[PDB]
C-alpha cells in the first residue's frame, strides 16, 4: 500500500485490500494515502505524491547560530 | 626519536619532537572512513552493494537509499535552488561553487572567501579582498 502500481495493472492497490491500511504511527501521513518517515516532511523533497509533505513549512534552512 | 612531550603538544601544528611524530597525519586526524568501491554507503554507518540502492526496497535505516534515484535535481530549479553548479547523482545531489567562492550550510548558497584573512601568507606586503 505504498500508493504505487507496483503489481502490473495497478492490481495491489485495489480499496479491498488497502481501504483499511495505515502505516506505523511515527511516521508522517500523507493526503493520497502514502507514509514517509516524518523528518523527511518539509525537505524540498516531495516524497509523499503531489506535495502535502511539503505544502505550508516555511524553508527556513540554515545554522542561525 | 626518544623524546617525551606534553600530551597537549602532541598534535599542535609544531614539531615539538624533532623527529616530527608529533603532529603526524595519522595521529592528528582520522580519513573519512568508506567501504570496498564495489559497493555504496547510505546516510546511517552501513555499506551496501550498489545495485541494491535502487531496487525499490529500503535498504539503509533510515531508508534513504531509494529516495534519490528518480530524481535529476540540477534540471529541478525547485529543490537545486544552486548558486553557481549542480551536479546529479544516483542518490540526491551535489552543489559546488565557482573558484574562489565558499559554500555554505545551506549547500547551495555561495559566498566570497577572504582570501587576505583566511591566508595571510598570500601576498608578501598588502593584500586585498574582492
Ligand atoms: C552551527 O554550526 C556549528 C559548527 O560550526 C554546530 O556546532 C552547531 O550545532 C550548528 N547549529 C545549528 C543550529 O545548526
Ligand atoms: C558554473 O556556473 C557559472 C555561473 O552560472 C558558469 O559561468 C559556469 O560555466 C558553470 N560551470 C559549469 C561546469 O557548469
Ligand atoms: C492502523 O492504525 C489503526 C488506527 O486507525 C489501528 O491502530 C490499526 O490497528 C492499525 N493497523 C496496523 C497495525 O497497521
Ligand atoms: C576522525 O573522524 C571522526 C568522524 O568521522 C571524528 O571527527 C574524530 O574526532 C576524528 N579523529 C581525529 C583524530 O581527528
Ligand atoms: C574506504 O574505506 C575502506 C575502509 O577503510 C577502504 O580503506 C577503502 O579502500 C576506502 N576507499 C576509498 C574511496 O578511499
Ligand atoms: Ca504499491
Ligand atoms: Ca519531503
Ligand atoms: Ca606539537
Ligand atoms: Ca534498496
Ligand atoms: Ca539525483
Amino acid at each position: 500500500c505504498d500508493n504505487d502500481n507496483d503489481c502490473g495493472d495497478g492490481s495491489d492497490e485495489l480499496p479491498t485490500v488497502c481501504a483499511f491500511h495505515t502505516c506505523r504511527s511515527t511516521a508522517f501521513t500523507c493526503a493520497n494515502g502514502r507514509c514517509v518517515p516524518y523528518h523527511y516532511r518539509c525537505d524540498f523533497y516531495n516524497d509523499c505524491g503531489d506535495n502535502s509533505d511539503e505544502a505550508g513549512c516555511l524553508f527556513r534552512s540554515c545554522n542561525s547560530t | 626519536n626518544g623524546q617525551c612531550i606534553t600530551k597537549l603538544y602532541v598534535c599542535d601544528e609544531d614539531n615539538d619532537c624533532g623527529d616530527g611524530s608529533d603532529e603526524q597525519e595519522h595521529l592528528c586526524h582520522t580519513p573519512e572512513p568508506t567501504c570496498p568501491p564495489h559497493q555504496f554507503r547510505c546516510d546511517n554507518g552501513h555499506c551496501i552493494e550498489m545495485g541494491t540502492v535502487c531496487n525499490h526496497v529500503d535498504d539503509c535505516s533510515d531508508n534513504s537509499d531509494e529516495k534519490g534515484c528518480g530524481i535529476n535535481e540540477c534540471q529541478d530549479s525547485s529543490i537545486s535552488h544552486c548558486d553557481h553548479n549542480c551536479t546529479d547523482t544516483i542518490t540526491s545531489f551535489y552543489c559546488s561553487c565557482l573558484p574562489g567562492y565558499k559554500l555554505m550550510s545551506d549547500k547551495r548558497t555561495c559566498v566570497d572567501i577572504d582570501e587576505c584573512k583566511e591566508t595571510p601568507q598570500l601576498c608578501s606586503q598588502k593584500c586585498e579582498n574582492v
